[PDB]
């Protein structure tokens, strides 16, 4: 892997250093990093891509060394290396990918490929030099096993999840008490309903409780709590539980009561925020309580008044609603998020070859089956892919 | 059931919908039309039932499983009326004289109820709430009502002298008393023609609508006056001619039964439940 | 809360039993008492249920909350038997004559009944499956009944002259009738004083217990020959007085009600299920 | 932790190979290094921690080196070496002792204690020889970020749980549905009862599922199938789940029916067994599914068509049982075993010292409390302190 990633390196710095007119003093170091690597690689045969439909293709390096006399480049050295630069950056663009559609049960943090198992001898081990991207930095440390750390804007922590619970319901569907949400990427709406606003309640107060189990602990976490739900707010016609009927939702808003967030960790109280909204910190967690109270109002205008009778029928429906979202956050694994392309790379190559269905990933790499279930072997895979994604994406993008 | 009442239910918003239950629902279920005596008289057939059986099993409904309950008039029919079918469409003839009586009996067949006994003569009662009420059903209901104080003295009224006492109700068969929450009241009821209860309505009967024919809108179901709701299975329908009420019943069977819920038929056919 | 379905409860083994709720209930159930007229008339004493309350308070339950209802025999209390308390004990005295009356009032009221109107002048009736029977009460119900086959003529009878249907019940003041399943049956039945009904046995009826009188062991609360259970529920006493019946009936109170449950079709749990 | 256990192992093999009469040759690779490990040790203080009723204990290396030049071993060479061999064993011992006895949240497979921080130098890495051990290797391995796996027979890799799911009920609880299940250590028993013999079921058949989702991945698992469950096979008063009253439960068993047992990882389906009773292989999993039938039997002789009436009261209740039994199997991360002594001895250095509960670990290191909530936190700390216990279990 850092063999690979400092050979995509030393292309992307020569393809953005050896240009025409430059000084030599400011390529030298550079430059001796690409005639090691042409030294390295030359006399070795290598083969990529042997499942699905990417093709197999077969790389044989006689390259001569960069030319170090100059003092400034000109046109025909600058075409010369960009000769070579050209055939290396396809051949690394080949190993990416043959390495992106392959994984393992057994070590999927090592490598599959044929090509990057020979990139792991020793006599290659010259190649390496400067491991600063994040992916490769965060690659060496886990090697070492070392504290790493991903960052993420809107990270996808949650798997896509449209669901409700009913705490109070009958066959008709027209007294409800319960609870509905969407977990989704990186954002948690959850609504509380109750029917009758809570008329018959013990001091007219509805507690409601959802709780998100992450698959992976966050860290450093910027969050925005919006006091209502706007996607559990307009009328709809839900399914049933077993599917059998269907049945009316025809929500009120009224502002959330006793708005309590609670972000945990093993089951022990991190971070506690009541009645506050807008931006917040979580700083470490893996799970989050969401509890809020539907106060019914004690003084209402005739309207208001209208809209809860003492009894049924109920046909305005009392919702409280809580907006939940995590802007950037921190992880120590992998994880798909808004900005990178790393997940989107590795499904567009995999779908690109038809690679099929192997005994680590999903059935088509769907993040939702991913999240759901992030075993260790996924993870070790997933990190090895995304970082070769992140390799080929220094080059081929 | 019991030991899993206090139990969520949690469901996907993407499970795929049954297919249609309305078939399964009238083979299996049984179909009480409570129509007034002066129905049968218009129609003035013997086999009439016969044919609208026929025409349900059109609908589906299979042969014995419609059922057609007579009842004289609005008052008769509300002295403990007994609902016996899965589903119970009761065609209540308009009559501007008897509004509240109408409305009483929807209120005593539209919802549920929970009654307790009532002696009147050795205890004074009250209505906790505003769901608690007195029920009072038989041959003939006559309810006066003495107010007391915190010292259980009357007012306006004395303990010793009935004939000062307030009276709500005259010659009823059904009649639903609200008094102010929180008084208790000294009773006089004819207990001999009439027996009252003490009553809590619970909530809605899905599987009785009742279909006013011919008048407008007067049913008031719920004694609050600041609501005077309108049902799903409190129809109302214009009419000239019996049959026709009958066919337009009979054809949009599948609208009535759509309103109702075959989750109210208790196991025995009082209109409310008793406990001792 | 879920009152429509039925959600599965998960249980732990090693859960600490709960205190003994026996007082709880005592204090806060009523006790209804059913014996026979004799009963009262060999006792000799207009007091004796102000005695029976007391040594009741003693035993547990207050003073106001155990009830005695006379019935006059068995065949009369046969005729819509109405038990509305919490935990109700029936005295039933026993008789060798008797023995299938017995055994229907027992089914009637030791096992819960759902039962759907009949209206034999309509149509012809058919029992589906073991649990389906046709329930009928009233001053004298004679039921004669003609099994009909796929093409509706009758067999053994003809449908138009019933002097030829068979009879299974004559001038009963009860009794439940069970015919082969799936074959339509034209009925005869003395409908003007006696209502007949199509019923299903849900189950027991675990709020009724039966003390059969000075007898032996008869009842058959099941039509299939080969079984005569003996639930906890049916209890077998001798006697010379109807005293000393009481006296263990009180001391042993404790037992009786162990024998019995609240009625599982009560209850808000029970709700949308058929009642309450 | 490498250095530890190289301590100890150059002890033990001193104990067993430094005996009289023995040639030198026998003994010289383990005299080097007994030499190396003492002069890496000479001139070193060590302090084993207060921590508990564990007392405070210094530490001091001043010893001479072995001889290296006799043929053969003698007495006089053997009272040498045991005399700082016992030493060495002493303080080796007190080392994981107060290693065994501390937790981190942070980072808890990190060395606590300091004396085995101060081992963790560079100056000690001389001592650092053959890691030969399951435990030292699966340690070496997994700081290499590599794929190790530890051997247990009979994994205690279910919390005890002895439990019932009623799907049909009621107050009195004499017409019931459901399922019975004890799950512990290494063993599952599960039995569906049905009270009404599946009477009035949908093709008179009647389904229970259970699933069991274990904390940890297991793989290439040794699995006894039995087709009964002698845990719920007998008369039984059972309370209620609210403890308010107490049912009745009076098995008959039949055999279970269509018993489909899944062995799945990630949702996925790895292993299915149908049928199939006694050895089965379960490769690599996180549950295990077990779908079974009672099927009311279609011809019945008398006596058998007694105890199943057409209608209550039921006195024979119809139970079909299953039975799973783990005998071996491999793990990524340290479980207890019925062979292994790792949780024992860290138990039971914690309780003689008075260890109080830290952040880490449940109280008394009851094992059903860990390892149903084994975090990654508890995952560390229980692989050092098994590791650190393993080492102790060396000489001690
Ligand atoms: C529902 O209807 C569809 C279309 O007629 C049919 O394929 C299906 O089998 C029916 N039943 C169910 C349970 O979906
Ligand atoms: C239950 O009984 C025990 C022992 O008699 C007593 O300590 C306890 O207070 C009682 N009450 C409850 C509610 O458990
Ligand atoms: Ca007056
Ligand atoms: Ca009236
Ligand atoms: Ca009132
Ligand atoms: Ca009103
Ligand atoms: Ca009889
Ligand atoms: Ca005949
Ligand atoms: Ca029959
Ligand atoms: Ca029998
Ligand atoms: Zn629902
Ligand atoms: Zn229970």
């Amino acid at each position: 892997m850092d063999v690979l990633y400092s050979l995509s390196k030393t292309l992307k710095d020569a393809r953005d250093k050896i240009v025409e007119g430059t000084l030599y003093s400011n390529v030298s170091d550079l430059i001796q990093q690409f005639n090691q690597m042409i030294i390295t690689m030359n006399g070795n045969e290598f083969q990529t891509g042997g499942i699905g439909n990417l093709p197999i293709r077969n790389w044989n390096f006689d390259f001569g060394l960069l030319g170090t006399t100059l003092l400034n480049l000109d046109a025909n050295y600058v075409e010369t290396a960009r000769n070579t630069i050209d055939y290396f950056v396809d051949f690394v663009d080949n190993v990416c990918m043959d390495e992106m559609v392959r994984e393992s049960q057994r070590n999927g943090i090592a490598p599959q490929s044929d090509s990057l198992r020979k990139l792991s001898g020793i006599k290659f081990k010259r190649i390496n030099f400067d491991n600063s991207s994040e992916y490769i930095e965060n690659w060496n440390l886990q090697n070492r096993r070392q504290r790493t750390g991903f960052t993420f804007h809107k990270p996808n922590i949650f798997p896509y999840s449209a669901s409700f619970t009913l705490n109070r319901s009958q066959p008709a569907h027209d007294n409800l008490m319960g609870t509905m949400w969407l977990n989704a990427g990186s954002e948690i709406q959850v609504a509380g309903f109750d029917y009758s606003c809570a008329i018959n309640a013990p001091a007219n107060i509805q507690q409601f409780e959802h709780i998100v189990q992450l698959r992976r602990v966050l860290t450093t976490a910027t969050i925005t709590l919006l006091p209502d739900a706007e996607r559990f707010s307009f009328p709809r016609v839900i399914n049933s539980a077993d599917g059998a009927t269907t049945w009316y939702f025809n929500p009120v808003i009224l502002r959330p009561n006793n708005v309590e967030v609670e972000f945990l960790l093993n089951g022990q109280i991190i971070n506690t925020y009541q009645a506050r909204f807008g931006t917040i910190i979580a700083r470490n967690f893996d799970t989050i309580r969401l509890s809020f109270q539907l106060m019914r109002p004690p003084n209402m205008t005739p309207a208001v008044a209208a809209l809860f009778p003492n009894a049924q029928p109920f046909e305005h429906h009392a919702t409280v609603g809580l907006t939940l979202r995590i802007e950037s956050a921190v992880c120590e694994s992998v994880l798909a998020d808004a900005s990178k392309t790393m997940l989107a790379n590795v499904t567009s190559v995999r779908q690109e070859y038809a690679i099929p269905v192997g005994p680590v990933f999903p059935p088509g790499m769907n993040w939702t089956d991913l999240i759901t279930n992030y075993s260790p072997s996924r993870e070790d895979n997933l990190q090895r892919v995304f970082t070769v994604a992140s390799i080929r994406s220094m080059l081929v993008k | 059931q019991n030991y899993g009442i206090n139990l969520p239910i949690t469901g996907s918003m993407d499970t795929a919908y049954a297919n249609s239950t309305q078939e399964e629902t009238f083979l299996t279920s049984t179909l009480c039309l409570y129509y007034p005596t002066e129905a049968a008289t218009e129609i003035n057939d013997n086999s009439w039932k016969d044919t609208l059986s026929q025409l349900f099993l059109t609908k589906g409904w299979p042969t014995g499983s419609v059922y057609f309950k007579e009842y004289t008039d609005i008052a008769s029919f509300s002295v403990d009326p007994q609902l016996y079918c899965d589903y119970n469409v009761v065609l209540m003839k308009y009559d501007a004289t008897l509004q509240l009586d109408m409305s009483e009996l929807a209120d005593l067949i539209l919802n549920e109820w929970l009654c307790n006994p009532m002696d009147i003569t050795l205890y004074y009662y009250q209505q906790t709430d505003e769901a608690n009420k007195w029920i009072s059903m038989g041959s003939s209901c006559t309810i006066k009502v003495c107010p007391l104080n915190t010292q259980t003295l009357g007012i306006g009224c004395l303990t010793t002298d009935t004939a000062t006492f307030e009276e709500v109700a005259t010659a009823e068969k059904l009649v639903i008393t609200d008094v102010v929450d929180g008084v208790n009241h000294k009773l006089d009821v004819t207990t001999a023609t009439c027996t009252i209860r003490n009553c809590k309505k619970l909530g809605p009967r899905e599987n009785v609508a009742v279909i006013q024919v011919g008048g407008s809108d007067v049913l008031d179901i719920t004694a609050d006056p600041t609501t005077a709701p309108q049902t799903e299975r409190m129809m109302r329908i214009n009419w000239k001619k019996w049959w026709q009420v009958f066919y337009t019943v009979v054809d949009y069977v599948n609208q009535i039964i759509q309103a109702m819920s075959k989750r109210s038929r208790s196991l025995n056919s009082a209109a409310f439940y008793y406990r001792i």
